[PDB]
């Protein structure tokens, strides 16, 4: 069934890296 | 209001938008270069096929007066167009047609998705397969259709998944198609290939257009007879199979919903 | 109206003590009757300034919607508040698009207001809890009885008795006065006390010594006079009304703002209607081609710009409250650097308004004291014996004493009980020689002759503390001529010596030199009496000559004046280095005026007045070509008959000017006359006679501590510590925040081009909607909100103090040159990046570009549930839509990726990003947040519905990359060219 995406894992995989810059930038502002 | 420098602006943009347009096209041409002729690079968007309807329903509704001839010329026109394609005259010579099994046969992958052979053969389909669909005024004929899907291999439900009541059990090669709306104010009839109320697994997988021009997809005549004529009725066709799903937002995912009213 | 107040006043001080009594029907030794008193009271009114019309209300919020910008937001959010209703009558489709957008802009207006209303609220309270003025009681004579009453009860006719310490209850005509001085630093702005005598002096009610003016305060001595003017009827009173009753005017920064709109709206209707005709010619009924025209507004009007600018200004002003510079207005923050000519008060402003020991002539040598508040200078000398014999005299022949309970406040700030000169001495000795009370205790005073009007001198007789030669010591001080007239010897280096006619000349050199510097001079001398003619218990006769008054030992001179501020001079210099014209406007006398002028650098070395030349070549006045006089000085008496064309001409041909002895109203005309040139002029005064000048000034600036109330009121700025040097810091910040405002408008407006076009071609090539509305609002206020603000914190791409003030009429804030970069150049590359990502998402999903022409029709058809791609596959309604909306989302991401680029090329104007590096720490964090936000607005469980934002595939993000990097380059290169060729068709065309 090559008609399928693992969207569930890129959603879980983007939401993990947009929450990392959200905190990286909190490291550089609050320095 | 500046003068003599106008030519300085004109010449600038000319060969700036000029090159900007160059680059925008440049790239466009390259990303045109990594997609098949034969197959869409992504299809996860059409995962659940969508059951479309021939009578072009302004808002999913077919209200019209039996007493007027022109009160349903609109529903006649479009049902005409869809059907002028399936002419026995359009498809005469085995090139590029093939008189498939007069009934629900089995699918046959015609090679792969290459232009290494000719134009993939295309199974026929007789307008005759759709009995009693004048068209009649009493009880307009409404044919259903399945949305085209490259590589789609519909797999009808196993004999273990079936409720009250999609019959018969054509497990072999046929996609059942029941209709409903409680509220049972109808009488359902289905004019099929073999006569069955389902699609023949002899027409899949559909091989693109670029690979099978003039291809033709199955049809499924379904018109009612004994119905009310002074109220709108809410009926819903629905397809069934492992490869068949429905959503809450799309009221067309493997199903319709028609508001017919034969007022007069 | 006010025109009556632009002219000199009249008076009647030229009336005999009798007449003045016959006109007011009052008594000179009795004062009128309590009955005649309450009467003449209800006739006119109470003695006070009418309640200042300063009673605002919640309705004030409206004032925050007057701003041209605020208008658009309203005109738009209302105009886009109607699009919903226009369609709605038909079909409710776009109800989150138009309807929402309106509410959004709506609330925007509302908050933006708050940051504008919370400003002029916090500033007030922060300035309302200051030193509150509490009117005291006056001393009047009614029925021969003297009493004290509410100052409001003083009527035109009663006798008033003033003393040393209180202030003038109302306008007076002296009829009795004993050694009476006063402070006219509210009319003339002249601190040095002004004697008051019942005898008329000058014909001008502003020079007469028989008139005390309200709002002033009797420095010393006593006196009595009749009240001729009460309440607003007072000389200074009328000025208050004209001050708080004057017009505000339009600020400079506001000018740029209003002008900026004209350009925005200017294209927004050109495109709006240009595309309405285009739409018609493209087969579009009269119900559409207009429903589009209304369209091209949002795209064309920055929704977040307003809240941006405002946040910027607020911020910059917060960075000034940190340097002790406060403001009441938000627009003011800018004016200080758009300034081209500063008008300044002398007393209280450039100076400290406090007599202070300036110079001394001891040991046949001119010494100089430190004159700053915080004694930043250096000591002169303390070794020589003469100094001690001088220090003793100033400390002992002296009656001034420090008010009780002040051992906390610095010496120079503690109040003193005494007159001008003697306070100075007291403080000067107390500073560099310890406690003076220590000297008046060790050396007990036995008999003294207080300073006589005839004597012209003051002497004392003290018990020597030395256990060796503790013999009667005589000390006197007074006019330098009277002291030298009673001298035989001159203590030089300790030992006495003959009063040679050599030293009777080197004293005549100093006394005329220090005097020429507009300084008051005092001569000092002492004598060690002959202990033979004076025993241990000798009684001295202060009334008769019991001791020696002639042939004394001259010790030295000391001079004193109204010293300037701490850094006042250094400051003024700064502004001149910047190309700002400094102009002194004081109501003082030319003599001292011109003096402080050369001392602060308003008048530099080597420059001369038409008069200076006249003196040098010893020629007449009307024989020196006025053009050779780069400087000049103008007495208010000469201005009285001067036509504006003349003042005009005076300001044109001179560089260093000093208008002296000017009336408040002249300040006004001076300012006006400078503005008549087209310049941006700032007024900095303290005395109430400055209001009418400071309120008419593009921006006024007051002296916090020493400044009077009404100047504070009519003022636009408040120096809380009076630190002039903040001014420089002020214009710097003003000039810095100016450019960085540009850079932010740039960044923002560039974002606009890739927001419009998607809706334009949509109508031209009939392709599905590339960019949705809910999307735009996630840029103009989502990701394009942080970056912008961050631009506030760019530094200077050069030394800006090193450049002339902008020409307000020429160098606009949003000029056409900046338009043709964000719109006609960068936005364009930002647009193409937008569409590239577009065709990508569709193509990979089975709809080639070519096939995409004219699809919209069927595409947006909500019936066709089987539209055919270029692969022959068939799509329902919702399915293809999920792609449209997922084609919205990346256009949104993609934009962000080009706002990476824009944000950096905009951080600068001419300097390469390598040159200016990446010092800005905020601008940095913005990229991360601007990004993290987009990312979040995508992979959010539900956003796919709340904002029709769908997730993006790996290969998606990198769609803009090749473009974003193009931008970066195109600009870095362009700027390198601007640097190499500072002409130019590169700079004067593209250089913002
Ligand atoms: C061709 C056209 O396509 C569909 O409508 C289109 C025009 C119009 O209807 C609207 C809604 O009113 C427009 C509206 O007008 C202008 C917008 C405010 C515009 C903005 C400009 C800006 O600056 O920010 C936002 C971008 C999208 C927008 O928010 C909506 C989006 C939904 C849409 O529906 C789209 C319908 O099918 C219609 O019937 C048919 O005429
Ligand atoms: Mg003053």
């Amino acid at each position: 069934d090559p008609f399928y995406y693992d969207y569930e894992t890129v959603r879980n995989g983007g939401l993990i890296f947009a929450a990392l810059a959200f905190i990286v930038g909190l490291i550089i502002i609050l320095s | 209001r500046t003068g003599g420098s106008w030519f300085k602006i004109l010449l600038f943009y000319v060969i700036f938008y000029g090159c900007l347009a160059g680059i925008f096209i440049g790239t466009i041409q390259v990303m045109l270069l990594t997609i098949s002729e034969f197959k869409p690079t992504y299809q996860d968007r059409v995962a659940p096929p969508g059951l479309t309807q021939i009578p072009q329903s302004q808002k999913t509704e077919i209200s019209f007066r039996p007493n007027d001839p022109q009160s349903y010329e609109s529903y006649v026109v479009s049902i005409v167009r869809f059907l002028e394609k399936y002419k026995d005259l359009a498809q005469k010579d085995d090139m590029i047609f093939e008189d498939c099994g007069n009934v629900p046969s089995e699918l046959k992958e015609r090679g792969e998705y290459n232009n290494e052979r000719g134009e993939r053969k295309v199974c026929r389909f007789r307008l005759e397969w759709l009995g009693n669909c004048g068209y009649k005024d009493g009880k307009p004929c409404v044919i259903i259709k399945l949305n085209r899907v490259l590589g789609f291999k519909p797999k009808p439900p196993k004999n273990e998944s079936l409720e009250t009541y999609p019959v018969m059990k054509y497990n072999p090669y046929v996609l059942p198609v029941h209709c409903t709306g409680k509220e049972k104010v109808g009488t359902m009839e289905y004019f099929g290939l073999g006569g069955y109320p389902g699609f023949p697994l002899q027409y899949y997988p559909y091989y693109g257009k670029l690979l099978q021009p003039k291809y033709l997809q199955p049809l499924m005549a379904v018109q009612f007879t004994n119905l009310t004529m002074d109220t709108e009725i809410r009926i819903e066709c629905k397809a069934y199979g492992e490869n068949i799903g429905y959503s809450e937002k799309d009221r067309f995912q493997g199903r319709f919903d028609v508001k017919i009213e034969v007022k007069s | 109206m006010d025109e009556l107040k632009k002219e000199v006043s009249m008076d009647d001080h030229k009336l005999s003590l009798d007449e003045l009594h016959r006109k007011y029907g009052t008594d000179l030794s009795r004062g009128l009757t309590p009955a005649r008193a309450a009467e003449i009271l209800a006739r006119d009114g109470p003695n006070a300034l009418t309640p200042p019309p300063t009673t605002p209300e919640w309705v004030k919020f409206c004032r925050q919607l007057f701003g041209g910008f605020s208008m658009l937001l309203w005109i738009g959010a209302i105009l886009c508040f109607l699009a919903y209703g226009i369609q709605a009558a038909t079909e409710e489709e776009p109800q989150n698009d138009n309807l929402y957008l309106g509410v959004v802009l709506s609330a925007v207006v509302i908050i933006t207001g708050c940051f504008s209303y919370y400003q002029e609220a916090k500033s007030s309270k922060i300035m309302e809890s200051f030193k509150n003025m509490v009117p005291q009681q006056a001393l009047v004579i009614r029925n021969g009885e003297k009493m004290s009453i509410n100052a409001e009860e003083v009527v035109v006719g009663d006798l008033v008795e003033v003393k040393g310490g209180d202030r003038i209850p109302a306008d007076l005509r002296i009829i009795s006065a004993n050694g009476c001085k006063v402070d006219n630093s509210s009319l003339t702005g002249e601190s040095e006390p002004q004697t008051r005598s019942p005898d008329f002096t000058n014909e001008n009610p502003l020079e007469t010594r028989n008139i005390a003016f309200f709002s002033t305060n009797c420095v010393e001595g006593t006196a009595r006079g009749i009240v001729v003017y009460t309440g607003d009827r007072t000389v200074m009173g009328r000025i208050a009304t004209l001050a708080s009753g004057l017009e505000g005017g339009q600020t400079p920064i506001a000018a740029e703002i209003e002008h900026f709109i004209h350009i925005i709206t200017g294209v927004a209707v050109f495109l709006g209607v240009s595309f309405f005709i285009l739409s018609l010619i493209l087969e579009y009924t009269w119900l559409e081609a207009v429903i589009f025209l209304i369209g091209i507004i949002v795209a064309n009007v920055p929704e977040g710009l307003l809240a941006t600018v405002t946040v910027c200004l607020t911020l910059t002003a917060k960075r000034m409250a940190r340097k002790n510079c406060l403001v009441k207005n938000l627009e003011a923050v800018e004016t200080l650097g758009s300034t081209s000519t500063i008008c300044s008060d002398k007393t209280g402003t450039l100076t400290q308004n406090r007599m202070t020991v300036a110079h001394m002539w001891s040991d046949n040598q001119i010494h100089e004291a430190d004159t700053t508040e915080n004694q930043s200078g250096v000591s002169f000398d303390k070794t020589s014996a003469t100094w001690l014999a001088l220090s003793r005299i100033a400390g002992l022949c002296n009656r001034a004493v420090f008010q009780a309970n002040q051992e906390n406040l610095p010496i120079l700030k503690r109040a003193v009980a005494g007159d001008a000169s003697e306070s100075a001495l007291l403080k000067c000795i107390e500073l560099c020689c310890g406690s003076v009370k220590e000297m008046r205790e060790r050396y007990t005073k036995i008999v003294e002759i207080p300073f006589n009007s005839t004597n012209k001198y003051q002497l004392s007789i003290h018990k020597n503390p030395n256990t060796a030669e503790p013999r009667h010591l005589l000390v006197m001080k007074g006019a330098p001529e009277r002291i030298l007239d009673r001298c035989s010897s001159i203590l030089i280096h300790g030992k006495e010596q003959p009063l040679d006619e050599e030293l009777k000349d080197a004293f005549q050199n100093a006394y005329l030199e220090l005097g020429g510097l507009g300084e008051r001079v005092l001569g000092f001398c002492h004598l060690f009496l002959p202990d033979e003619q004076f025993p241990e218990g000798f009684q001295f006769d202060t009334d008769d000559v019991n001791f020696p008054l002639d042939n004394l030992c001259f010790v030295g001179l000391i001079s004193m004046i109204d010293p300037p501020r701490a850094a006042v001079p250094d400051a003024v210099g700064k502004c001149r280095s910047a190309g700002i014209k400094v102009i002194m406007v004081t109501g003082d006398h030319p003599i001292t005026a011109k003096a402080i002028a050369k001392g602060v650098g308003i008048i530099s070395e080597g420059n001369e007045t038409v008069e200076d030349i006249a003196a040098r070549l010893n020629i007449p006045v009307s024989q020196v070509n006025p053009r050779d006089a780069k400087a000049c000085v103008v007495h208010g008496s000469d201005l009285k008959d001067m036509t504006s064309e003349q003042l005009d001409d005076i300001l044109k041909y001179h560089t260093e000017i000093v208008f002296a002895r000017t009336s408040p109203q002249q300040k006004l005309i001076i300012v006006e006359g400078c503005q008549r040139q087209g310049a941006i002029v700032a007024v900095t005064g303290d005395g109430v006679n400055d209001s009418p000048a400071s309120k008419k000034a593009d921006i006024g600036v007051a002296m916090g501590i020493a400044g009077s109330d009404v100047s504070k009121q009519a003022a636009d700025m408040i120096l809380l510590d009076d630190n002039f040097a903040s001014i420089v810091t002020g214009v710097e910040e003003g000039r810095l925040i100016f450019d960085n405002l540009k850079k932010s408008i740039a960044y923002t407006l560039t974002s606009n081009i890739p927001e419009i076009t998607p809706f334009l071609i949509f109508i031209i090539a009939n392709i599905p909607l590339p960019l949705g509305t809910v999307t735009i609002l996630c840029i103009d206020l989502g990701t394009d909100m942080v970056p912008a603000i961050s631009l506030a914190y760019e530094q200077a791409e050069s030394d800006i103090m090193k450049r002339q003030p902008r020409n307000p009429k020429t160098d606009k804030l949003v000029n056409e040159q900046l338009i043709s970069m964000a719109y006609g150049q960068i936005g364009m590359i930002q647009a193409l990046g937008g569409f590239f990502t577009y065709f990508v998402i569709l193509a990979e999903n089975g709809f080639l570009p070519i096939h995409l022409l004219g699809l919209r029709v069927n595409w947006d058809d909500r019936w066709i549930n089987d539209v055919e791609d270029s692969y022959g596959q068939q799509w329902t309604y919702e399915q293809r839509k999920i792609v449209e909306f997922t084609c919205h989302t990346p256009f949104f991401v993609t934009i962000v990726v080009v706002q990476w680029a824009d944000l950096v090329i905009c951080k600068t104007r001419r300097n390469s990003v390598f040159q200016q590096g990446m010092k800005n720490k905020i601008l940095i964090f913005g990229l991360f947040e601007e990004t993290a936000l987009a990312a979040f607005l995508s992979y959010c469980p539900g956003m796919g519905v709340a904002l029709r934002m769908y997730p993006l595939k790996p290969t998606w993000w990198f769609c803009a990359f090749p473009y974003s990097l193009l931008i970066f380059v195109y600009d870095e290169v362009r700027k390198l060219i601007i640097r190499r060729r500072p002409g130019g068709w590169v700079e004067k065309e593209t250089y913002y």
